[PDB]
């Protein structure tokens, strides 16, 4: 079996306990679920319009998972330093080592400064995740679908830049699921695909087109953490790894 | 969700906390620390012999 | 203690395992090993519909692999990625017949519906002077997962629990394995909102460890067989036979 | 006001015609075992209007559904026409096996068996078969990907053909009335899928 | 009494009969004949293998027959004689498709032996101005019976007990059917010591006592259709259902 | 009547009461009226002066119902696209489906 | 009665529209006005929102969106059922076509 | 290192395998928590800034 | 999930391989003793991923 251990041979004086850095720094570190609450770098963008974008059309819209975004080095010639670099996380790390989760997330994303317009939040559960591709940011074009506008039904909030300008968020659990997925995911079942993302949250400025352009190619990142009802399931063993430190030099 | 109408306080903005008082004062943080109640602590060999 | 007197009979005692109708037997210790607690019965969520576990013939021990284990196999080496639901039924399909001759797995031949608790054994029959590994592990929902090419493999299913079979010992691996899926229940057809994929729980894997060892004109081959209770199980929503369809192929 | 006190409340929802030489095994309706039953107006507009039964509207505000639907049947006739028919249910076709049905194919799954004679109502309370504790919506916000096809189906085949008198009339309607069962229940709040007639103008982005 | 207020509901109270996910309904009260006393059990004496009644999908009721009876049917005129552990067999094989895609029927395609209680309705639909009688009578192991060809007739089965479907009425005939036969179980594929006459408890049969008659415009057909739940059964013997064989064509 | 229900034909064996997702998700729907205080877009405009505005005019006015105003697609060159792709929404949806309100 | 948020130091208005009528309760469905005293009978109000700037500061207010939200308000209370008005499906709506 | 060379029988193998599986103690314990200096396999991409 | 549940749980590390003509002074490892234990996978990327 894995966990059995035939004949131990201690060689071992017993060493104190230290209560995971509690008899030291003041605080445990045992619970990996209270570290998985500390916030992380979830996404990252350049806001770019294509279209001439009306008052209700969504900037962006992302599916909101645990597992975290498929990871976006960037094109070669403008990597995102930090995913190209420090690569992944400790969220989707650990979300390495299980295979079902069942919980909320929180978001608190983070607009650019210089642009004063509101922005708007919606959540929609009910849009399936459709493979690991496309489980990424996506900037959405030319309004065709109910995808590309706000709609009136799903959960929704509006923060106003000028007042403060990073909308916090709490992701709430609605699938018609036991619990999701937590891997990487392929898709197999057509109904596998609404067993992976919580939703598929969009953000959207009101912006009219001529103050859209203040809004293009600025900055907006995205945090995430676990929101203390979440609750991974199966062990799952950890996929291979890949040593930072051992990562290539910039060569001069 | 009953309303709230009755009227909200009136409190004056200030950009920071005294930098001048150090005593009979709590002051808030955003600690880097993970744990909130947490604080730095001293094993019995790592008593502060100085006063 | 240490008093060996064999007999005609042999020398060991010999712990069974009676079901339904099928005994079975193995001289040596199972090494159990079990991924999960023991499932809620969740028929109370998702079905009006006459639901009815039958004990009397789908717990019934069934074989669903065989697989020869020679020498030639290099260290990480798979033998048989055996989906388990399906293997029960692709196996029977597979020796050419269809599902509604075996008695475990009737049921399936008409009812949308599957949730349950599995059992399997992999028995083996390594001489006593052959030196090897087997490891048998489960893993959930595989398919979902298109990263696990790279995990497949046995550093990847030893840190999740694992039954391990020594050649040397010819150690049999119980496995008990609780149903755990995203859905509570799984289909046994295409069904309205899923068609790919079908009554496909997860998958059990057996990695090579440790491959044969063995004295040049030794005994080369170490068969296995793997055998599948499918006990706590309850099925719903009573369905023609006709809509089903021959598992797919593996 | 309350989801269940407007799912609790029959809305006409089909309009079956039986008439005597359907033999035994005559399809009379096969419609969806969802609350998001049908029936099309047929209307001059460029974007057709559709009835639904109030649990089939109510029931569209929210993503998810789950428990048991109950259509009624009135089968209007005089005590003196006489037939029987089955009212079916097939837990999991997909369309593909929507087809190659017939009442005998039915008889296998759960359905239920009615004589029309004296009484002439009955109704059947569709079970709610499915892997999913919950179940997603049919349609959606403007966006076909994320619509879900109908757990389960109806059906209604005539068990035994009417034989009527004479002197009473060779056809019988029925009506079908959809209502939200005893454990009809949504949870998730999410856009209408169904917008109002009080406006059905529309514009196309073209971008010539 | 003697109050009539039909209202849209119509006038009368609706009997039912629920047994597993099968409902069906009789405005008429039916008209009981039962030929023997009911059966105990038997898996006692001859069966140490596995047995067990499957209630949540023998007992569901399922059609085995249906005929027209216009009026150009003559009194003593035959309508079907069906046998009945057979016709829920070799029906659904009539309708071209295997004993394995009925869920009533399943067991049968692996268990060696059958043994249980019988229920049959002979529903009826005859508009309440035609004036006809059918008898519907269960005659045990018929065809063992050589000179039954003259026995069977109006005049002979109205001696032993019967139910009566008078057309006037449309009265819905029950039937429990209680087993009795020489041999405690009925096997339901070639067996040793018998192969010819399979699983043949007997022969209902529903013959005309009185032929349809009616205005010469009225309405000439009168349909009638054959339930037939399987209760109390048991069965034994589990066996593989490639040995099963398509009942004889009848 | 409407409601009424002349002869019930049980097949189903109870199922387990959900409570409107409060077994699940925690929280329960069954109250149409509490789904009814989501805020909901209500109208939507680009301001267009048009006279010279002094302080005091005001720049709109709307009457304000819970039936929601008449839905505004918008002129065929510039709609606005929520209402045109959207249809109206969640409580004139309700609102569609009773008679009088106070409140 | 009125209220003057200041745009600057937070752009959003809140309200609490209540109910004024001489009535009962109002209409809820479409209305057509047939009594002239009928028209009393659906609108809580009349609600006006109107900037205080002068003319010259009144360019950058020009084609500015100006979103409204709403909701019932707790208060609120529907009463007579009335069946619903034929739906229109919302997925079966056009598309663009390239 | 092995102590005492491996003596086997001439009908069974001349190699044995060993297997080394590792364990956090009983008394394994970590504090303060930072970047890892782990990436997951699920994208092996890489981009090198050469500045040429 | 703790530090402790998962740090008690065993993954394979090294696989030595332990020949009859190893004499009594041959070595068969010396990995480090810290919870870094490695072994690199020989795969054909720019930059090999390691099992831990
Ligand atoms: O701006 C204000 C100040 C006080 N109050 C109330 O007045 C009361 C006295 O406030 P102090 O704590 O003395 C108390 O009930 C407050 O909530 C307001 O509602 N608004």
């Amino acid at each position: 079996e894995e966990s059995r251990n035939t004949t131990v041979l201690d060689t071992t004086t017993t060493l104190q306990s230290s209560g995971f850095g509690r008899a030291f720094f003041g605080e445990a570190f045992n619970d990996l679920k209270t570290l998985m609450r500390r916030y992380q770098l979830y996404g990252q963008l350049l806001l770019s319009v294509t279209t001439d974008k009306d008052i209700d059309h969504c900037m962006f819209t992302f599916p909101c998972l645990p597992q975290g975004l498929a990871l976006d080095i960037g094109s070669a010639g403008s990597p995102h330093e930090i995913f190209n670099r420090c690569r992944d996380g400790i969220i989707p790390l650990i979300a390495s080592g299980y295979r079902f989760y069942r919980g909320d997330l929180r978001y608190k994303i983070v607009f650019p400064s210089n642009v004063n317009s509101n922005i708007w939040v919606q959540h929609r559960p009910d849009r399936r995740l459709e493979g690991w591709s496309a489980a990424k940011i996506v900037n959405c074009d030319a309004v065709s679908t109910g995808q590309g506008v706000y709609n009136h039904g799903y959960a929704s909030h509006i923060q106003i830049t000028r007042v403060n300008n990073v909308i916090e968020l709490e992701v709430p659990f609605y699938n018609a699921t036991c619990y999701n997925y937590l891997q990487a995911f392929n898709a197999s079942s057509a109904a596998s695909s609404y067993a992976v993302s919580l939703g598929e949250i969009s953000v959207g400025f009101q912006a009219t087109s001529d103050d859209i352009a203040s809004i293009v190619n600025k900055p907006v990142t995205i945090y995430y953490s676990i929101g203390d009802g979440m609750q991974f399931s199966q062990w799952v063993g950890y996929q291979p790894m890949m040593i930072l430190d051992q990562l290539p030099a910039p060569v001069v | 969700n009953p309303s709230y109408q009755q009227s909200p306080r009136h409190f004056v903005p200030t950009g920071m906390h005294s930098l001048a008082l150090g005593t009979n004062l709590v002051e808030p943080l955003h600690a880097l620390r993970l744990d909130a109640a947490g604080t730095t602590q001293h094993p019995v060999g790592c008593a502060p012999d100085e006063d | 203690m240490d008093n060996p007197n064999p007999g005609p009979d042999g020398e060991g005692e010999v712990e069974l395992e009676k079901d339904s109708n099928v005994v079975l037997t193995t001289q040596r210790d199972p090494s159990t090993s079990i991924p999960a607690p023991v499932s809620v019965k969740w028929s109370r969520w998702t079905s009006n519909d006459v639901v009815d576990d039958y004990a009397t013939i789908t717990s019934r021990w069934y074989q669903i692999a065989e697989f020869v284990w020679s020498k030639d196999d290099p260290f990480d080496k798979e033998l048989a990625r055996l989906i388990l639901p399906r293997a029960l039924l692709s196996s029977i399909e597979a020796n050419s017949d269809a599902i509604c001759d075996v008695p475990n797995t009737i049921p399936f031949k008409v009812h949308a519906y599957w949730r349950g608790d599995m059992e399997v054994r992999v028995q083996i029959n390594s001489n006593k002077f052959q030196v090897g590994q087997l490891q048998a592990t489960w893993y959930y929902s595989d398919h979902e997962n298109l990263n696990i090419s790279s995990k497949r493999s046995v550093y990847g299913f030893s840190q999740m629990d694992h039954a391990l079979i020594s050649a040397s010992a010819s150690n049999e691996a119980k496995l008990v394995i609780p149903f755990k899926h995203v859905y509570p229940f799984l289909p046994t057809r295409i069904v309205p909102d899923w068609t790919t994929g079908i009554l496909d729980m997860g998958a059990l894997n057996i990695r090579v460890i440790a491959p044969l060892r063995m004295s040049a004109t030794g005994p080369t081959t170490c068969n296995v067989v793997v055998f599948i209770k499918l006990n706590n199980s309850e099925f719903t929503g009573t369905s023609s036979g006709k809509f089903y369809a021959s598992q797919i192929r593996a | 006001m309350t989801v269940s006190s407007i799912a609790s409340r029959y809305g006409l929802i089909r309009r079956v015609q039986w008439k005597k030489d359907h033999a035994k095994g005559s399809l009379l309706l096969q419609l969806d075992a969802d609350p998001f039953v049908e029936q099309r107006i047929e209307g001059t507009n460029p974007i057709s209007l559709y009835w639904f039964a109030p649990v089939g509207v109510v029931s569209s505000m929210f993503m998810q559904w789950r428990g048991s639907l109950e259509y009624r049947f009135d089968i209007i006739a005089s005590q003196f026409h006489t037939g029987r028919l089955i009212v079916g249910y097939v837990p999991g076709l997909t369309a593909s096996l929507q087809l190659q049905m017939d009442y005998m194919k039915l008889k296998s799954s759960s359905y239920v068996v009615f004589d029309l004679q004296e009484s002439n109502s009955f109704t059947f309370e569709v079970p709610y078969v499915s892997y999913r504790p919950w179940w997603v919506r049919k349609y959606g916000g403007n966006y076909l990907p994320s619509s879900t096809d109908a757990p389960s189906t109806l059906f209604m085949y005539v068990q035994v053909p009417l034989i009527p008198m004479e002197a009473v009339s060779d056809t019988i309607d029925i009506n079908v009335y959809v209502r939200g069962g005893s454990s009809f229940e949504v949870c998730v709040p999410v856009q209408p899928s169904l917008g109002l007639n009080w406006n059905t103008d529309f514009i196309l982005r073209n971008d010539e």
